[PDB]
RNA sequence: AGGAUAGUGGCCUACCAUGGUUUCAACGGGUAACGGGGAAUAAGGGUUCGAUUCCGGAGAGGGAGCCUGAGAAACGGCUACCACAUCCAAGGAAGGCAGCAGGCGCGCAAAUUACCCAAUCCUAAUUCAGGGAGGUAGUGACAAUAAAUAACGAUACAGGGCCCAUUCGGGUCUUGUAAUUGGAAUGAGUACAAUGUAAAUACCUUAACGAGGAACAAUUGGAGGGCAAGUCUGGUGCCAGCAGCCGCGGUAAUUCCAGCUCCAAUAGCGUAUAUUAAAGUUGUUGCAGUUAAAAAGCUCGUAGUUGAACUUUGGGCCCGGUUGGCC
RNA sequence: GGACUUUUACUUUGAAAAAAUUAGAGUGUUCAAAGCAGGCGUAUUGCUCGAAUAUAUUAGCAUGGAAUAAUAGAAUAGGACG
């Protein structure tokens, strides 16, 4: 006896297993974004159904609806903020028409990359999932962490990371002192 | 419908096959890696696309 | 790091209102001495099977198997 | 009208005929009259467990020709005989006799399957320990 | 079965208690008391939840047994006491006054009053009877039973009780026009002018209300409290004044005063 | 009419009357039925499930009966019987885990005889006592979330280049290959400590350790079609086996047994059974009935369903909310 | 309070339909599943936003409408008006 805890899941697999075009314009995305499953492009497939269910039946209701225009104007703000939907176009027909690279697009992964500061969408991973990148002052290790907007110039290295300062790192570390132990003092 | 059939030869072809031990060979990468590598084995070290891609050729 | 804070307008009062471990964690108390939750209530068990003080029941088991 | 009955006020009709001609479902047929739990070796379940009475040949059906080795199970919860086959190159020889084995269906829901007549189970595992297992030489039979 | 339930399971308290869903599997169960079960906000509920100064329910109780509050002007060291709408709960401490007047979302609102305010309250006439001795009486929402009543007061009438001494000072009718306040039902909180009652002999006279910007709603009479004549109440309204914002507006607001 | 009950009432009793339900499915039988909030799937309509975190109900081995009490027909109350069953000195006496943990049994099928009242609340004469209620930890690939198993250089050949690289240089631009070669980066793990906690475990944080085959080595299924992926090599020769289905296997087997290579999903992937979609193969939306399954041989006919048209229209006036439309 | 009441289906609005759950508003739980939090200072003696909203089918309740589909009316006038 207590409250039940409340899970979703995140993701859909897709209808048909076997593809060719399917599957080979998800390795086309994994590979140019970087990314290590299939489940990665389903979850983002997934957030599109519910943006464009939402979108849909919000369509349905006609204008100055105050259902539709709350929230309506809600879906129209947070993918603005997210970066997903661009400043114009601001409509539910055009939060219609948004795809997967989209959305990829703002992965903090990419993000890192775009930015600088990684030469790479593998290395921008590595060292996300290695502390070396804090969206603020906060270091975030999560690679599809939704970079929102206001954000992307907060964007740096973390201040206790290598990349940052303070600390020369473990592996360079020892090295050094391996080279201090031949050398001398 | 007999249901007495001969059952001596069971796992004949199994146990007279020739044993050959599985070739040591370097690791792949796991997870975001392999797919780095079948991304660029497909897509940007492509130079065989016999039909439309060719992906286990026999010899030839 | 993120917490929260007590201050009390005299250790007394303190001591009167914080829970008893947390004094004992600032060791302004001391963990008092009792026994495991089961043995407690194992001899509250036994104990419900005496009535009075017992000490009659004690006394007659002596004489009964003295004599 | 094309023959259903149309009117607003008809839903007696309409819902008493689609209840007598959903008798002519199998699946609704099967379900409404509980025939797994009543006529089906397992009681409806998923797997059963058994003892291995006797391992049989079974020559399979035309235009194949083989002995496809399966076993006369005794079933635990219900003592009915089933047929099981012993799927792999070998593994009649891990099943032997007197061993218990779970048993599964086969995945045609009864209709046994390919070549094999009459038998409708499979053997998963024998002496708790999976024939898989035993195939691939990961595990060995508890001998004692 | 068998006899009354001791016990409240959390996801079965009254939903505007506000209390979270995790942490804990029972609920506060108000003791037997002046208000309805569901209608009421325990004493732990209000000093913890609401005004945040005990962290658990031994410092409530042990805010409690030192009598430091009193609800309508008596200590009540009881922690589950059903305190309900329009109870006058005093702190000596903090020297603090508030009166439990639901806001426009349907909830018990943190309202304070000042002493002048704290010295009295309200009583909805939930019954006039004679009593033995042929002594009339009332009895208000509160279950007060107040000995000889005004003669002109009737049921549904709002009456000042003194809070000092259990006694009436005046009392307001009910009839068109009059500022009432919503307690009960899915208008609860809203603040408005009757704009007249329909009977339905036999069950269940319903109200016409509206409120400062001319909306309407009809509610059963059984959720509507006299609190005033056309505007300046009895009672001072907690902020909103039952204006029920709609949440278009509602969120214009939000975005027009957190960007100053 | 009385009795009984807290009270209404055939609840019961006496007398009296002959009523009451039912093809609009009564009565009976079945249920691998507790009901609901809900759950799964689903374009829409639907289909299946709901023992199970909340609400209501019922029960405490099966029956019945009752005491105390505001409240129980109470079972961690009693009485009796039935079933099971413990102790015994044989005289007797004591029982009820569908509470928690735990055992047996049953089975395809489900965890610790742990710690604590710190929290949530509840009870009591009560701030204090108690609470296997509850919380904490243990087992736990039920389900769910996020997401490591590498990243980046230099040396090898690609080549897409320009002044007709003439025949290649030019400070071209290295995406891919050299079981080379370099220094960086990090947590899995381990621990000073602090934090955490009722006390701990863990998480979050963190000093010192912690990758070169970074052996710190990812699997599960497959490679004829459906259906993404070999006619490569060795084995076997209608055998062994595979194969959901069509089909493979009888000496070149892309289908078996293997090695190599490849594909799919991936800390998960298969198998069985059930159920939903697919199924417009249950049909209201929305099926079919000449010949593929299906128009009763024919007519009458009750219940059901369905059932032609017609009764104040038209014109006018006034109020009067909404988009912008013109500083 | 009536020399005062034709009945019904249908549809509109309102209300009611516990909480959790579903959809959904807000909020950087580092992300997310979640949760109902939180945020801002002058951290010198505290200031402040929230914990929405919708759906919840049938039956019952109140209400507007009067098309559609039934029903009733004055024929031995035992009719209405007064
Ligand atoms: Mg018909
Ligand atoms: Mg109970
Ligand atoms: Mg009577
Ligand atoms: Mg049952
Ligand atoms: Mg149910
Ligand atoms: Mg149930
Ligand atoms: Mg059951
Ligand atoms: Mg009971
Ligand atoms: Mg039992
Ligand atoms: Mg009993
Ligand atoms: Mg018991
Ligand atoms: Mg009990
Ligand atoms: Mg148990
Ligand atoms: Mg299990
Ligand atoms: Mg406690
Ligand atoms: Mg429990
Ligand atoms: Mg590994
Ligand atoms: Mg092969
Ligand atoms: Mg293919
Ligand atoms: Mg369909
Ligand atoms: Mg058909
Ligand atoms: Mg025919
Ligand atoms: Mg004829
Ligand atoms: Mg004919
Ligand atoms: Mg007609
Ligand atoms: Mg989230």
């Amino acid at each position: 006896p207590r409250a039940p805890r409340t899970y979703s899941k995140t993701y859909s697999t897709p209808k048909r297993p076997y593809e060719s075009s399917r599957l080979d314009a998800e390795l086309k995305l994994a590979g140019e974004f970087g990314l290590k499953n299939k489940k990665e492009i389903y979850r983002i497939s997934f957030q599109l159904s519910k943006i464009r269910r939402a979108a849909r039946d919000l369509l349905t209701r006609d204008e100055k609806d105050p259902k539709r225009l709350f929230e309506g104007n809600a879906l129209i703000r947070r993918l603005v903020r997210v970066g997903v939907l661009s400043e114009d176009k601001k409509k539910l027909d055009y939060v219609l028409a948004l795809k997967v690279e989209d959305f990829l697009e703002r992965r903090l992964q990419t993000q890192v990359y775009k930015l600088g500061l990684a030469k790479s969408v593998h290395h921008a991973r590595v060292l996300i999932t290695q502390r070396h990148i804090a969206v603020g002052k906060q270091i975030v290790n999560i690679p599809s962490f939704m970079v929102r907007l206001d954000s992307e110039k907060h964007i740096d290295f973390a201040p206790t990371s290598p990349f940052g300062g303070a600390r020369p790192g473990r592996v360079a570390r020892r090295n050094a002192a391996r080279k201090a132990e031949a050398s001398g003092e | 419908a007999k249901v007495h059939g001969s059952l001596a030869r069971a796992g004949k072809v199994k146990s007279q096959t020739p044993k050959v031990e599985k070739t040591e060979k370097p690791k792949k990468p796991k997870g975001r890696a392999y797919k780095r590598l079948l991304y660029t084995r497909r897509f940007v070290n492509v130079t065989l696309v016999n039909g439309k891609r060719r992906m286990n050729p026999g010899p030839s | 790091s993120v917490g929260f804070g007590l201050v009390y307008n005299s250790v007394a009062e303190a001591k009167k209102f914080e829970p008893t471990y947390r004094l004992v964690r600032y060791g302004l108390a001391e963990k008092v001495e009792k026994a495991s939750r089961q043995q407690r209530k194992q001899k509250k068990n036994r104990d419900k099977k005496i009535f009075g003080t017992g000490k009659r029941l004690a006394k007659k088991v002596a004489r009964r198997n003295a004599d | 009208g094309k023959g259903k009955p149309r009117g607003l006020n008809s839903a007696r009709k309409l819902r008493v005929h689609r209840r007598n001609n959903r008798w002519a479902e199998n699946n609704y047929k099967k379900r409404l009259l509980g025939t797994a739990f009543k006529s089906s070796p397992f009681g409806g379940s998923s797997h059963a467990k058994g003892i291995v009475l006797e391992k049989l040949g079974i020559e399979s059906k035309q235009p194949n020709s083989a002995i496809r080795k399966c076993v006369r199970v005794q079933l635990i919860k219900n003592g009915k005989k089933v047929t099981a086959f012993v799927p792999n190159d070998g593994c009649l020889n891990f099943v032997d006799e007197n061993d218990e084995v779970l048993l599964a269906g086969f995945g045609r829901k009864g209709k046994a399957k390919g070549d094999i007549p009459g038998v409708r189970f499979k053997v998963v595992k024998v002496s708790g320990v999976s024939l898989l297992a035993l195939w691939k030489e990961k595990k060995e039979k508890p001998r004692s | 079965a068998r006899g009354p339930k001791k016990h409240l399971k959390r996801l079965a308290a009254p939903h505007h208690w506000l209390l979270d869903k995790l942490s804990g599997c029972y609920a506060p169960r108000p003791s037997a008391g002046p208000h309805k079960l569901r209608e009421s906000l325990p004493l732990i509920v209000f000093l913890r939840n609401r005004l945040k100064y005990a962290l658990n329910g031994r410092e409530v109780k042990a805010i409690l047994m030192q009598r430091h509050v009193k609800v309508d002007g008596k200590v009540r060291t009881d922690t589950t006491y059903p305190a309900g709408f329009m109870d006058v709960i005093t702190l000596d401490a903090t020297n603090e006054n508030f009166r439990l007047v639901y806001d426009v979302k349907g909830r018990f609102a943190v309202h304070r009053i000042t002493d002048e305010e704290a010295s009295y309250k309200l009583g909805k006439v939930k019954k006039v009877q004679l009593g033995k001795k042929g002594v009339p009486y009332v009895v208000t929402h509160d279950g007060r039973t107040i000995r000889y009543p005004d003669p002109n007061i009737k049921v549904n009438d709002t009456v000042k009780i003194d809070l000092a001494s259990g006694k009436i000072t005046d009392f307001i009718k009910f009839d068109a026009g009059k500022l009432v306040y919503v307690t009960g039902g899915r208008n609860l909180g809203r603040i408005g002018t009757i704009v007249h009652k329909e009977r339905h002999d036999g069950g269940f006279d319903l109200v016409h209300i509206k409120d400062s910007l001319d909306n309407t709603f009809v509610t059963r009479l059984n959720n509507v409290f006299v609190i005033g004549e056309q505007g300046k109440p009895y009672i001072s309204l907690p902020k909103g004044k039952g204006i029920k914002l709609s949440i278009a507006e509602e969120r214009d607001r939000r975005r027009a005063q957190q960007g100053l």
